[PDB]
């Protein structure tokens, strides 16, 4: 069992801590979502090799640009979060969070993740959106977004319905083996 | 941590920890703002627990079963006795004002009226400053710490042993050394994602509100304080 370290980063209401809570949770969160996501150690066997993953979060220290760093040592993948319901939060991801996460995590492989994608066909969501003269991030252009940024790949989840969950988990581990 | 308290903090929620019974007399907003209020006590709880596995566990056992040269089990464990003392005072005054909530024959059912004077004292003057030089002097050792524990692990074999075999039980399988240590640097940073959802459900008393609002304000001028204050130091 070979330890690795996993961080999830991206703007404010990008769903990292759902992502987290919602895949270290044996069931899902019905009663009581929680606010914060302190750490958690995953036993994970992906394609035969037997992993502990351990997971952390940036939620909290996206304002603070000199504690932020201290989450980066010896991280093995990075989980690069956005919105789907949110263009905007895909727009700050070359502009902000790629050019932090290369220079503090040099060749550590990212996995672009689109989260929230059963938004994409809900209501609210489109209609909030046409006020601002936007629609949701369409699957073509975080694909487009993760080849400009040199992503190791480009992932879709839903932490509401648990879609893709899994899988995003199971291929950061695979990411983090590699070398 | 002690088995009266790990109990009355085991659910995952408020509604789950209080009675059935008790719980359905409450309006839905009392139920979703103890919901908040219980998981900042739980948590805080837990960021003690770690402290102690820190000072007890790995500290004082390095002290009494290693010949490390001297200065470095300091290196490893930067102002984890101030940590343990400060964040030790403040459960004490969040685990009192539960129990001061305490229905008369219950040890489970409460609600908690009162927090935001709890939160501004804690947040402000003396107590404020102290966390405040605190984690500035935390944070700005913690690379130096990591350093120095991987360096340890790779070189002593007895220091190995001694890893090992305290890391062994499975309670301890998210804290080893590293994880003590980002755990502690990332609890300052909960606290105004906790404040903002109690604040979110408190508009029924307007004391409330103003508290929760001068106690969040306080708590992100301190962390502003912290971050300004940090200059990682090498090993
Ligand atoms: C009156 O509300 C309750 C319902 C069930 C059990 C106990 C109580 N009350 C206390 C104070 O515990």
């Amino acid at each position: 069992a070979i330890r690795k370290k996993l961080v999830i980063v991206g703007d404010g209401a990008c769903g990292k801590t759902c992502l987290l809570i919602v895949f270290s949770k044996d069931q899902f969160p019905e009663v009581y979502v929680p606010t914060v996501f302190e750490n958690y150690v995953a036993d994970i066997e992906v394609d035969g090799k037997q992993v502990e993953l351990a997971l952390w979060d940036t939620a909290g220290q996206e304002d603070y640009d000199r504690l932020r760093p201290l989450s980066y040592p010896d991280t093995d993948v990075i989980l690069m979060c956005f919105s789907i319901d949110s263009p905007d939060s895909l727009e700050n991801i070359p502009e902000k969070w790629t050019p932090e996460v290369k220079h503090f995590c040099p060749n550590v492989p990212i996995i672009l993740v689109g989260n929230k994608k059963d938004l994409r066909n809900d209501e609210h969501t489109r209609r909030e959106l046409a006020k601002m003269k936007q629609e949701p991030v369409k699957p073509e252009e975080g694909r487009d977004m993760a080849n400009r940024i040199g992503a190791f790949g480009y992932m879709e989840c839903s932490a509401k319905t648990k879609d893709g969950v899994r899988e995003v988990f199971e291929m950061a581990t695979r990411a983090a083996l590699q070398a | 941590s002690m088995e009266m308290d790990e109990k009355d903090f085991a659910a995952d929620s408020w509604s789950l920890a209080v009675d059935s019974s008790f719980l359905q007399q409450h309006k839905k907003e009392v139920m979703k703002q103890q919901d908040v209020i219980y998981e900042l006590i739980q948590t805080e709880l837990h960021h003690v627990r770690t402290l102690k596995i820190m000072t007890r566990l790995f500290r004082t056992g390095m002290l009494e079963e290693l010949h490390l040269e001297p200065g470095v089990v300091q290196g490893l464990f930067p102002c984890v006795d101030e940590l343990s003392d400060i964040h030790t005072r403040f459960l004490s005054q969040l685990l009192e004002r539960r129990r001061q909530a305490l229905c008369p024959g219950s040890t489970r059912n409460f609600v908690i009226h009162r927090l935001g004077d709890l939160l501004i004292s804690q947040f402000s003057g003396p107590s404020a400053e102290q966390m405040c030089k605190t984690y500035s002097e935390f944070c700005s050792r913690h690379s130096k710490a990591l350093k120095l524990y991987k360096e340890l692990y790779a070189r002593d074999k007895r220091f190995q042993q001694f890893i090992r075999k305290v890391t062994r039980p499975a309670v301890l399988k998210r804290h080893g050394v590293q994880e003590c240590i980002l755990l502690v640097t990332q609890r300052i940073t909960k606290y105004p994602l906790l404040i903002s959802r109690i604040l979110q459900h408190s508009h029924g008393i307007e004391e409330e509100r103003q508290d929760l609002t001068t106690a969040l304000g306080l708590v992100k001028e301190l962390l502003s304080n912290v971050d300004e204050g940090i200059y990682q130091l090498e090993k």
